[PDB]
DNA sequence: CTAGTTGATCTCATATCAGGAGAAGGAGCAGAGCG
């Protein structure tokens, strides 16, 4: 038996459904939104969405809606679940505490039934009197709701219609009748019928069957004053009363098809309609007295490939994106001067279907880094994920452009800093930030007409403030100034520096040195360099007796962060970097073991020094990338140690952890400055300037996922990371029309240079596909190579091949022609990049499409149509046969352990191959022989093998332990509820062994990982005593939910934990825990769920 | 496909399409698999098959020598090639071997642990398949043309058996009383079958050319007699409500179990509403059977379009269920064709013949 | 009230005035409603089986079950002797329905078709006996019953009889039978009692005789092989098997 | 009019050697076409 541990490191973020009504009051406007397990309930507020309740379901969401019954208050929600588990919600606040409480709940599942093709419907009569479901062809399920259940008894109506588009209940019946468009072989057309929940059979409709347009696929139904349906087609929009026929063909219409739609009035007169490239329309109703005069379609703008889109008040259109980030966007009344009247006001970010991923540890740090393929066609992205901190917002005070921030104690008792110091551009702006007020008071001593380049608390009981005209020591408490220096020659000082003894000021190319003295300022050393000075640090660290030992420098034209004795000035090493862009700051400090040396160029390259007290030599060169910003280093001092950080487009906290340099990510946008405080009424606290306003907050352990957005504007493929050339390869795809021309500017179009295929080998829209090399510190398009026309590239692997050196871009290809199914054609082309360029290095036509590619062994080992075959790279540099495979339907997936390789099937599901070198041939080790569609697979241990069925399950396989050996074992089985698309071996972190990521069509990050087996029976009893405890939304059961499910078997789950459900053994009061634990302790769970909860 | 593929990855489509669209497309290639062959064990004609519902790896054949060979349909060979090879066999010196014709063989639902087999000895046996002996033997005063398990039934373990007496044979293999009858057929019965919808319908076919479907729980007779033309021709229910112009022998609920396909001997299929048995008016054009016996014929299960192979003379006419439109006719046997059975799992058919050959069409590429 | 699967409300007062185990008939009973199928109450004589159809069709016909608006006209054919005994005993435990007596001593003084009319349009209860079963077969099945309880249905048990036929010609899945002892003599008895409530279950009458009388009696007798005694043992055995859901006997 | 009585009149239930002649069918078998 395997013992597999399941989590989720992110939720799913694709919003597959979302509603508006008064759910949490009467009063209250909500947006419920469902994303494919969370139900997410906001409260529309004048401003943004307001969140009150993220409720988990034991089931994807399939149908959602709001229905308010008879003398009920407020309304309730009915949820089907994929799995057809029915419920009707209603929201009970009782002060603090909120709860959902199932008002009635239900399994709806027809034992045997054609699932229909368009997908689970479920409708809400306008009145309440039933809820329709049309979950399987021919049938008609009704939940009455007048005979109010518990258990929602339902029944069929047999409907003579078998292939049912889409289907609504009408408005103004004195009986509920719906109205459907069914596809016949005559076409299709729109009919309606009267439910009788008495006779609970069907009657003669109002209006008969009209024969529509043949790509009918919504229906509208109208309320009360026009009654009526609209039916949506491809070319046209027709609208129904039975007598009335109002048909209009608007043209704008024809380009893309209709999607989505919402009623933005109550009476019917605008519906907001979606389409599949992103655009919005406008569908006005002219009533005339009412009847309906005419129809008009007008198109409002552009927003996300909506899904579901909903109109909550006041212009504000909640678009919500399965493919892209939702949208919270304004209708304003005028256009824009760019014809859109669409404004986006919010993003909700939506790592969309993720289609591949790599874990890179980018910024060679020892955490892991995703990056994902998310979105589709507009909405494509790579999306770079990551564990990072946060802290909160205390103080905020919007002062644009500041470029200064430094921690004074105005009142010298204290050894708090009460005080904080603001240059803008020519002046200093103080704050007395008196307890949590904030407010610009003025010290006596600081001049409010120069900039200020450092200003802060020295001995002496002094005050110092350096300004870019010349620097002032004020004696805190009697007075102003009673020491001034400044240039002889009166020069601003161009760079600067300073610590709590002593001074160090450049003036151009030449370097001075002062040192303070009780109400006096001491020159001393003075030095004349080659060129310009960079940067500066003078701090004393370990000092122990007064005043620093040791200075650094950087300078231009010779870029090198040199290191200077301090009482001479003298050159004790000269160390160069390289590069045209001068370093912008550099910084000394210790991290629990030495001084090191922090200097960085303008493009965030970093490098970290062991520097010697004695010689200050420096050595243990190593660089770290971080952001593409010039950057600025200050530290502050925690509970523990020194603290670095760094500011830039990326803030990211700087420390040691077990003597080793790590690397963190702040989750905050953006930070100019940093300082540290620690007032009366903040503790420890930071300063965080950005352009626009001065943050302010602490530090929090907890971290949260950050996660950067590149947008490609075309759909991308996979990705793979070619660490020796600095890049990733994307495989992008872009839609043009015409020859062909291409709908918008895609990353593709846009890369520094590019490149087409030119291939001796082959000779509306279609898909153009490029290979994307992106840059891996400022993710951008380096280059973009088009291939063939009418070529498809499915398979990318980044690797070297035979024993040549050179680490090759290899891309398998197919020719997709429309009159074939399966192409005929393909090639595996290898490219290198370097020099900027990517150089197409060798081809091999191939016959079928090259689904996959893993490096494996030296070799390339492809998959064309159903063929796996093994290729070498022979001296010449081409792909050479090795070995073929055909027992396979289609090789869709390969992976690779050794000498092993795990073939995912179309429908055969997983099969063991085996290379036995010694021989030169592929051997069938073991195969399972469930027909399981696959959507992923991996391998877990050398005998232990994940799949995802395109049932939304993960099963694992195991080699068993004669002819029965070559039967892998499903020793796993569990409903992940989500569609996997990728594995990937890593961690997004620093009991349990490995740690398999995957990621889904709806956005969710998993985690599966092995466990022993007495940790295994411990975390399966505490999931039974947690089911027994923990009450879900709908009362569905948690075993039932995790149940391995397909149309053609169904088995209780085993061999793996439900790691979301045992991680919310802490979200529970101790009463509730201690019924977990009945017969060790609580403390001791408590323990291990966090041990476990620190995997991810 | 490519575009399928891409669809299923990107959420554009539910996995479900690609299922059923890919299965269809696999329905429609089927072709004779010369590389997939059955071992030659009758010497007699196939008269039936039966793939196990659960699991699908095993087949039953029943032959017009007696013998009931038990195949292994899963290829555990590492070849591209190969025989799917018998496990088991009722031969010729089994000492409860059928006596004559097997006419019919079916795997207990629910488990692959116990089969049932009848035949012209008018003998319906139980056997138990891993000792292969029977468990029971149900004798009928008239030889048996078909027997059929319910597909459904968690809840009564029926056998329904159609011999050539008048009368429809309800066994219980729950403690074995065969007295249960269901009367109002008037010549043999040549096919009965479960619905795979409701626990309790039985639909039964018989050589008087009228089909009936039955509520065995109900103590009132039949609860629809098919018609075929739903009442133009409308006579006190006496000799008319024929479901065809012939004898009526063959009988199979599609997948979802809401419509009926029967076919007779006037070289028709008809489609029927198996809840209140109008006629769907679905053509088929013309079925040529001339089959004496039961004709044992399947449809297809989870493609995006249903699809009903029925053996026409030499060989299986696919015709789409709800439109009739005939996909093709797969020419691969040498004699008339008995039975054909569907492998749901990877849309692969079986088909037995009188040549005494049981022919694999799996989809090409 | 007490409530059974689908609609079945029989009221809480006419309940609880039951005793579990004639709560159980009329649940058993109606479970047989269901199925359309009849039953035979051979519970022992004195164990209050007549209550038992009252408080069934009293409820089926308060629940108001969906032809059939609840409870259609019905017929009880009952021994000359007790026919006032079911017209009171209606009349105390259900007072609403109309329970016609069809003898003449009676109470409509006019011609009988017109009183089989009437009960068959106004949806009444009409009491007779079985003898005036036997001479209007013709009359009375003429009108689409709803139930057909026979009590002390036993004098059924001659399946040539003029009266098992004129029985047996009814149209109704919902026939019952009250017997306190629904086997007498011997088997072909117990067929003939099962061929008016359900009639294919055991078989044609020379097959059940065949397969079912002739072993179950040989297992008798004294002189009877053992070989015989476990046929009849396993025909017996058969047999309670077959008639299970179909008999209630208490 | 209404019980009560009284015939019929039906139904249902109870049990173990010295004949002879001729005609019709069937079986064995030779042989002739013949495919």
């Amino acid at each position: 038996m395997s013992y597999n541990y399941v989590v989720t490191a992110q939720k799913p973020t694709a919003v597959n459904g979302c509603v508006t009504g008064h759910f949490t009051s009467a009063e209250d406007l909500n947006l419920l939104i469902a994303k494919n397990t969370r139900l997410e309930i906001y409260v529309v507020t004048a401003e943004g969405l307001r969140p009150v309740k993220e409720v988990g379901m034991y089931g994807k969401i399939a149908v959602m809606e709001l229905f308010r019954p008879k003398g009920e208050s407020k309304d309730l929600l009915f949820i089907l679940t994929a799995k057809y588990n029915a419920c009707i919600l209603e929201y009970k606040q009782s002060g603090e505490s909120i709860d959902i409480i199932t008002r009635a709940h239900g399994n709806v599942q027809d034992r045997i039934g054609r699932p229909s093709e368009t997908g689970i419907i479920g409708i809400i009569d306008p009145e309440c009197r039933m809820i329709g479901l049309r979950l399987y062809d021919g049938l008609f399920k009704v939940i009455p709701l007048d005979r109010d259940n518990k258990e929602l008894k339902a029944f069929n109506i047999r409907l003579e219609e078998l292939h049912v588009i889409d289907v609504k209940f009408l408005y103004g019946c004195q009986a509920p009748t719906i109205c459907f468009v069914y596809q016949d072989p005559q076409g299709r057309h729109v009919k309606t019928y009267e439910v009788s929940l008495r006779e609970k059979e069907f009657n003669k409709g109002p209006w008969k069957q009209e024969n529509v347009e043949a790509e009918a696929s919504m229906v509208i139904a109208v309320p009360e004053p026009f009654g009526g349906a609209i039916i949506i087609g491809q070319e046209s929009i027709t609208y129904h009363n039975g007598d009335k026929y109002l048909a209009i063909a608007p043209p704008i219409i024809k380009q893309s098809t209709i999607v989505c739609h919402n009623r933005v009035d109550p009476n019917g007169s605008r519906y907001l309609l979606g389409d599949m490239e992103g655009r919005l329309f406008m569908l006005l109703l002219e009533k005339e007295e009412v009847t309906l005069k005419d129809l008009r379609v007008e198109l409002l703008g552009e927003t996300s490939i909506a899904e579901c889109l909903t109109y909550l008040d006041n212009g504000v259109v909640f678009v919500g994106s399965r493919l892209g980030d939702s949208q919270l966007v304004k209708l304003n009344v005028d256009s824009n001067e760019q014809g859109s009247y669409v404004v986006a006001m919010e993003t909700f970010t939506n790592l969309g279907p993720i289609v591949d991923m790599c874990v890179v540890d980018l910024e060679r740090q020892g955490q892991g880094q995703l990056v994902t393929c998310s979105g589709a066609f507009k909405e494509g992205s790579l999306r770079i994920i990551r564990n990072g901190i946060g802290i909160h917002e205390h103080a905020s005070i919007d002062l644009p452009g500041i470029k200064g921030l430094w921690p004074l104690r105005s009142d010298p008792n204290r050894e708090t800093d009460d005080t904080l110091v603001l240059s803008f551009v020519g002046q200093t702006r103080v704050l007395m930030l008196n307890g949590e007020e904030v407010e610009e008071t003025e010290l006596m001593g600081f001049v409010d007409d120069q900039q200020t380049f450092f200003c802060g608390n020295v001995a002496h009981q002094q005050l110092i403030q350096i300004t870019s005209a010349s620097v002032r020591l004020v004696s805190q408490e009697p007075k102003a100034l009673v020491s001034e220096w400044k240039e002889p020659q009166a020069k601003n000082i161009s760079v600067a520096s300073c610590n709590s003894s002593q001074v160090v000021v450049a003036v151009g190319r030449a370097l001075y040195y002062l040192q303070i003295h009780p109400q006096e300022l001491r020159q001393i050393s003075h030095t004349e360099m080659e060129h310009e000075v960079a940067c500066l640090d003078i701090t004393p660290l370990g000092d122990s007796n007064g005043l620093s030992p040791l200075c650094a420098i950087g300078l231009w034209t010779d870029i090198s962060a040199r290191i200077l004795k301090l009482p001479s000035f003298e050159l004790l090493h000269k160390e160069m970097l390289g590069g045209e862009i001068i370093p912008r700051s550099i910084l000394m400090t210790t991290f629990e073991s030495s001084h090191y040396l922090l200097c960085a160029l303008g493009d965030g390259a970093l490098f970290y020094f062991g520097l010697n007290i004695e010689t200050g030599l420096l050595s243990d060169r190593k660089k770290v990338t971080l952001g593409t910003q010039p950057t600025v280093l200050r530290t502050f001092r925690s509970l523990s140690t020194t603290n670095v950080f760094a500011c830039s487009d990326r803030p990211t906290v700087i420390y040691s952890s077990n003597h080793k340099l790590v690397f963190s990510n702040v989750n905050l946008k953006e930070v100019n400055y940093m300082c540290p405080l620690n007032s009366d009424g903040y503790p420890d606290s930071l300063a965080l300037a950005n352009n626009s306003t001065l943050t302010i907050g602490t530090i929090d352990e907890i971290q949260k996922l950050h996660i950067r957005t590149v947008p490609l504007y075309e759909s991308p493929r996979k990705i793979c990371y070619q660490e020796v050339s600095q890049c990733f390869g994307v495989l992008s795809s872009r839609i043009e029309v015409q020859g062909t021309t291409a709908l918008r500017p895609s990353a593709s179009t846009q890369a520094l240079s590019s490149s087409v295929s030119s291939s001796k080998l082959f000779s509306e829209e279609v898909e153009v596909h490029n290979l994307l090399i992106i840059d891996q510190h400022t993710f951008e398009v380096l280059h973009a190579h088009q291939f063939l026309q009418n070529e498809y590239a499915l398979s990318l692997v980044s690797c070297k091949l035979g024993k040549d050196p050179n680490t090759y871009f290899i891309v398998g290809t197919a020719m997709v022609y429309p009159e074939e199914a399966e192409p005929k054609q393909g090639r595996i082309v290898v490219f290198q990049y370097s020099d900027g360029k990517l150089q197409t290095v060798a081809e091999k036509e191939v016959k079928g499409a090259v689904y996959s590619m893993v490096e494996f062994n030296g070799k390339l080992l492809a998959s064309i149509n159903s063929t796996v075959r093994l290729y070498e790279w022979t001296t010449e540099k081409e792909l050479r046969t090795e070995c073929n495979h055909y027992n396979n339907i289609m090789a869709l997936y390969l992976k690779t352990k050794g000498d092993f390789i795990l073939v995912g099937d179309l429908m055969r599901s997983v099969l063991l191959l085996a290379y036995k070198p010694m021989e030169g041939n592929f051997e069938e080790i073991a195969r399972d022989f469930n027909p399981n569609w696959m959507s992923a697979v991996e391998i877990l241990d050398d005998d232990n093998f994940l799949g995802a069925e395109n049932a939304f399950n993960l099963f694992v396989c195991q080699k068993d332990s004669d002819e029965e050996r070559q039967h892998l074992q499903e020793v796993g089985l569990f409903h992940l509820g989500e569609f996997v698309n990728v594995f990937c071996h890593g961690s997004l972190v620093m009991p349990t062994q490995g740690s398999v990521l995957f990621g889904t069509v709806n956005g969710m990050i998993g985690l599966v990982t092995s466990l022993s087996e007495s940790w295994y029976n411990l975390l399966l009893d505490m999931q039974n005593r947690l089911n027994k405890v923990i009450k879900s939304v709908g009362k569905i059961e948690h075993s039932f939910w995790r149940s391995f499910h397909t149309e053609r078997k169904t088995e209780p789950a085993t061999g793996f934990i439900d790691g979301d459900l045992i991680e919310s053994f802490l979200d529970i009061s101790r009463p509730k825990m201690q019924e977990v634990v009945a017969n060790a302790t609580a403390d001791d769970l408590i323990k291990v769920v966090e041990e476990l909860t620190r995997i991810h | 496909m490519l575009g399928f593929l891409s669809a299923r990855q990107t959420g554009l489509e539910d996995p479900l399409r690609l299922r059923r669209a890919e299965s269809t497309r696999r329905v429609l290639g089927l072709e004779l698999n010369k590389d997939r062959d059955v071992e030659r064990i009758h010497g007699g004609g196939i008269n039936t098959l039966d793939i196990e519902p659960v699991e699908g790896r095993y087949m039953l054949s029943g032959g017009s020598d007696g013998v009931i060979v038990l195949y292994d349909l899963e290829n555990s060979s590492r070849q591209s090639y190969y025989t799917c090879k018998a496990v088991c066999s009722i031969g010729r010196d089994h000492p409860d071997v059928h006596r004559y014709s097997v006419e019919t063989v079916q795997w207990y639902p629910h488990d692959t642990g116990m089969f049932t087999s009848s035949s012209f000895d008018k003998t319906l046996k139980v056997w138990d398949t891993n000792t292969l002996q029977t468990a029971d033997v149900f004798n009928f005063e008239e030889t048996v043309y078909s027997h059929h398990m319910s597909p459904v039934s968690t809840k009564h373990c029926l056998v329904a058996v159609g011999t050539r007496g008048p009368k429809v044979q309800l066994c219980d293999l729950k403690s074995g009383s065969c007295s249960h009858i269901l009367q109002g057929h008037r010549q043999e019965i040549l096919a009965v079958s479960w619905s795979p919808r409701y626990d309790y319908i039985l639909a039964t076919a018989s050589a008087d050319s009228r089909v009936k479907l039955w509520d065995v729980r109900r103590a009132s007779g039949c609860l629809i007699t098919l018609d075929q033309h739903n009442g133009k021709k409308s006579q006190a229910v006496e000799s008319a409500n024929t479901a065809h112009n012939g004898k009526v022998n063959g009988l199979c609920f599609t997948s979802d179990g809401l419509h009926l396909l029967t076919v007779g001997t006037d070289n028709r299929m008809r489609l029927w509403n198996s809840s209140n048995g109008e006629n769907t008016l679905v053509n088929y054009g013309k079925v040529c059977n001339n089959s004496k016996k039961g004709l044992k014929f399947t449809v297809s299960c989870g493609c995006s379009s249903e699809f009903v192979f029925v053996p026409y003379g030499s060989t299986i006419a696919v015709y789409t269920v709800y439109s009739g439109e005939q996909i093709t006719m797969l020419k691969g046997h040498y004699k008339t064709v008995d039975c054909c059975v569907f492998q749901s799992n990877f849309q692969e058919l079986y088909s037995g013949s009188r040549d005494c050959n049981i022919l694999a069409w799996v989809p090409s590429l | 009230d007490a409530e059974f699967d689908e609609g079945f409300k029989v009221p809480g007062f006419l309940f609880k005035k039951l005793f579990k185990y004639q709560q159980t008939g009329v649940r058993w009973l109606w479970e047989l409603h269901c199925q359309q199928a009849g039953g035979i109450l051979g519970d022992e004589m004195g164990l209050g089986r007549t209550i038992q159809i009252i408080a069934f069709l009293a409820g089926l016909s308060y629940s108001k079950i969906r032809r059939f608006e609840g409870l259609g006209p019905t017929v009880i054919v009952c021994p000359t002797t007790v026919m006032h005994q079911w017209v009171k005993e209606f009349h105390t435990w259900w007072p609403p329905f109309r329970v016609a007596i069809l003898h003449e001593t009676g109470s409509y003084t006019h011609k009988k078709e017109k009183l089989i009319r009437d009960v068959a349009h106004c949806h009444g209860i009409l009491i007779t006996s079985y003898s005036y079963i036997r001479l209007m077969q013709d009359d009375i099945s003429r009108y689409d019953w709803h139930y057909v309880i026979l009590d002390e249905g036993h004098k059924i048990r001659n399946p040539n009889a003029a009266v098992t036929l004129a029985c047996k010609q009814f149209r109704t899945p919902h026939r019952i039978i009250l017997s306190g002892s629904p086997m007498q003599n011997n088997l072909r008895e117990l067929w003939s009692l099962f061929d008016f409530i359900f009639p294919g279950k055991l078989g044609t009458l020379p097959v059940f005789m065949e397969q079912f009388s002739v072993p179950i009696t040989m297992g008798g007798y004294s002189n009877a092989s053992p070989v015989q005694v476990k046929t009849a043992y396993k025909c017996a055995c058969v047999l309670r098997d077959t008639i299970n859901p179909y008999l209630l006997r208490r």
